Parts: structure tokens; sequence; C-alpha cells
């Protein structure tokens, strides 16, 4: 009867392949819920109850393609990535469209705006955002494994809010994968500017070495965790919402822009004094400075992030 | 058409899919080259759609149509009826011609 037991034997994320089309034409679309360059994401009701639609601009296919190969090809169900469904190719010129758990509270960037958080919460969501990040970084072998995934795109618009008060990773499209069936990887400067490390922006990043593109995605991370961080209420005090970086480049940044403060200037986001009046913040200020060393090599791991953040909890 | 049908066992030559009848299915989908890439029998699940719906590929509805019931056949799916050369990402290639072999189980 419900989409949970359909989906409750074989190989990918979401639906049986031929089910995936059988699903996805039983949908009604009822409202546009975000709208950008990559397309639309819609909320669609199938047998009455909540999916989510992404349908892609044209300027987009390719993200289309990854994220569904990704999704079919991969075991990637957890509680931190965001759940995928079905993809469907429709004649409506075709429309591409991914499916996938619905998510009423919208993206992180959203929710941070209007709402400042308990410690509680705080913890949650950045725990949460690592879980999430490590289940995609790691690599297990076997039968039950998958290959390890470096998302490339990390961002607070790409991480949905869960009504648990958890977070989940979503816009696979631009990620990258490496297993033990390792030719060269199948992908320079992709992902969001604002959010871009400095090897990246400097293209000095081996193109060939995965981990390097780990490294990429825990920057940004650290960046994540500043936006969050702002807004957890300690002493009566809070921070507004600010982007990374909102005091030094303007709206929609260039390379040269990002590169200026990121690179030449070395600059890093500013830590609030009145963080250090408080052991949580205190601990993540030295958290998200671990992310942001401009040699990549001296980053912690995403599997480390979420062990420290299990204990400050 | 694009659908050739290979009988394997009889259905009871009488009873064919008419419109909005569900059928119900087991499939087992492969590539040309022998390769599997989907089963209802592994998943222990027969698979549901309404004639006349479009809730499957054109080829798989075409040759189903044509079967009666209990019929198994072998249907072969050249890309102009399934998936095209877009294909699946990460199960179907593009200009992939399909074989499934389908056993109509019920019609409800
Ligand atoms: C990216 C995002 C999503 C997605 C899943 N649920 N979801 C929900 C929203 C959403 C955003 C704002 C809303 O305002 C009320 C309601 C819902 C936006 N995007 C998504 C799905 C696929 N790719």
């Amino acid at each position: 009867s419900t989409l949970a037991d359909l989906l409750d034997s074989g190989s990918g994320s979401g639906l049986p392949f031929l089910v995936q089309r059988t699903v996805a034409r039983q949908i009604t679309l009822l409202e546009c819920v975000g709208k950008g360059r990559y397309g639309e994401v819609w909320r669609g009701s199938w047998q009455g109850e909540n999916v989510a639609v992404k349908i892609f601009s044209s300027r987009d296919e390719k993200s289309w393609f990854r994220e569904t190969e990704l999704y079919n090809t991969v075991m990637l169900r957890h509680e931190n990535i965001l759940g995928f469904i079905a993809s469907d190719m429709t004649s409506r010129s075709t429309q591409l469209w991914l499916i996938t758990h619905y998510h009423e509270m919208g993206s992180l960037y959203d929710y941070l705006q209007l709402t400042t958080l308990d410690t509680v919460s705080c913890l949650r969501i950045v725990l949460s955002i690592a879980s999430g990040l490590a289940h995609l970084h790691i690599e297990i072998f076997g039968t039950q494994g998958k290959p390890a995934i470096a998302h490339r795109d990390l961002k607070s618009k790409n991480i949905l809010v869960k009504k648990n008060g958890q977070c989940c990773i979503a816009d696979l499209g631009l990620a990258v994968m490496h297993s033990q069936s390792t030719n060269q990887l199948d992908v320079p400067r992709v992902g969001t500017k604002r959010y871009m490390a400095p090897e990246v922006l400097d293209e000095t990043i081996q193109v060939d070495c995965f981990d390097s593109y780990k490294r990429v995605d825990i920057w940004a991370f650290g960046l994540v965790l500043w936006e969050v961080a702002r807004r957890m209420v300690s002493n009566g005090i809070v921070e507004d919402y600010k982007p990374p970086f909102y005091d030094v480049v303007p709206n929609d940044p260039s390379f040269e822009d990002m590169r200026k403060v990121v690179c030449v200037d070395q600059q890093r986001p500013n830590i609030p004094n009145r963080w250090f009046s408080d052991p949580t913040l205190t601990s993540l200020a030295k958290l998200m400075k671990e992310c942001w060393y401009q040699n990549p090599s001296a980053r912690l791991t995403a599997l480390r992030i979420k062990k420290t953040l299990t204990k400050i909890d | 058409m694009g659908v050739e049908i290979e009988t394997i066992s009889p259905g009871d030559g009488r009873t064919f899919p008419k419109k909005g009848q569900t059928c119900v299915v087991h499939y087992t989908g492969m590539l040309q080259n022998g390769k599997k890439f989907d089963s209802s029998r592994d998943r222990n699940k027969p698979f549901k759609f309404r004639i006349g719906k479009q809730e499957v590929i054109k080829g798989f509805e075409e040759g189903a149509a044509q079967m009666s019931l209990g019929q198994r056949a072998k249907l072969t799916c050249t890309p102009d009826v399934a998936y095209g050369a877009t294909g699946h990402p990460g199960v179907i290639p593009p200009n992939a011609t399909l074989i499934f072999d389908v056993e109509l189980l019920n019609l409800e």
C-alpha cells in the first residue's frame, strides 16, 4: 500500500527499476516549492502521500543523469542522505524527474533564516550533517557495501531539515565515486563558488586523487558549521543569518572575488566573541577552524568530526 | 513494431488483457548480452500495471497485451519502444534492446 512497503531486493536505493516509471506516472504535481537555474522542485502526491519531484532544467540534464545513476547503482539509504524513490523521463520535449522523500521544512538555508536554535538543535543539526557526509565518504566493501562518494557541492541550500530535527544531504548531481573497480575518477571548478576550497579556486587539486575531493567537501562543511553556529543562542545572544564571506564578497561572487578572499588574503569567517563564553560554541569554533586549513592534508575527516560532535552532545 | 514475442509456455489462449485491467506479472529483464538488470522474481513480488495507463514502457505493455492468462513468453523490445537513446542511468544503456522473460500471472 504505502511507498515504504514498496521500498522495504537487489540493487540501488529506490524502487525496483521498472516500478520507477509506474510510480512516476501515478504522481500528481501540486505546488512548486523551489525554483532556480537547476529547474524546479515540486510537492506532489502518490496515492495520498507527499513526495518531492525535482524537474531538471535542460541546462542541467547531466546532473539528472549523474544523480540518477548514483542512486540506482549505489545502496545509499541512510537517515541523513535524501531518500531516493525514482527517476523518470516523460514527454510533457522530454522532462527529467527525480522523485524523493518530501521534507516540508525545506532547506537548512531557509530554516536558519527565521529560526534561532537551542543547544540541543544546533548539535543535532551539525551531527546529522557530519553523519551523512561520513556515510557518503566511507567506502564499505562486501555485498552490502558502497563506493566512497564525494559530494562536490555541499552547502546549506543542498541540505534539508527533517521533522525529527536532523538534516539530510541532497543534490548528488555533481558527486564522484571511488571503488575498487578503480579506473580514473569520472568527472574542475563545478560547485558553488562561495563554498569552494582554496585548492579548487587555484586549481591545485590532483584531479585523479579521490581523497582530495573529500577534503574539498570538509572545507564546505566547515562553512555550513559556521552558518548554523551563528544561529545558536548563548547567554541571550545570537547572530543574524549570513552566508559565508558575506562581509567581503558580493551576492553571486566571481571566481576572482573568492580567490582573492580565500587564496590571496587567506581569509576565514570570523568567530564572534560571544562564542568564547559558551563551551559548545567554543568547541564548534575549534572544529570549524580544523576544516579550513589551507593545507587540505591537515583537515579533519568527516568521521572524526562526527565522533567529536558525538562527545560534545 | 520493435516487439517480438517468443512463447515459452502457453496461456489459456482465450483471456487477453483489456483496457483498464490490472496485469499481474513476473518478469526478469536482461540486456542483449544476457546481463540481468531487474527481476520481480528475485524479489518474490509480482509487478502490476494498468492496461492503457502508460505505466510501463510501450514495448512491455504491447507484448503483455498479446499474451493470454498464464502464458509465459520472451519479449524482445527495441530501444524505440523501451528507453531510447538516453537509456536509464545506471541501469539501461543508450540504444539498448531489452529481453524480458514474462509470465502473465493474473488479470484483475
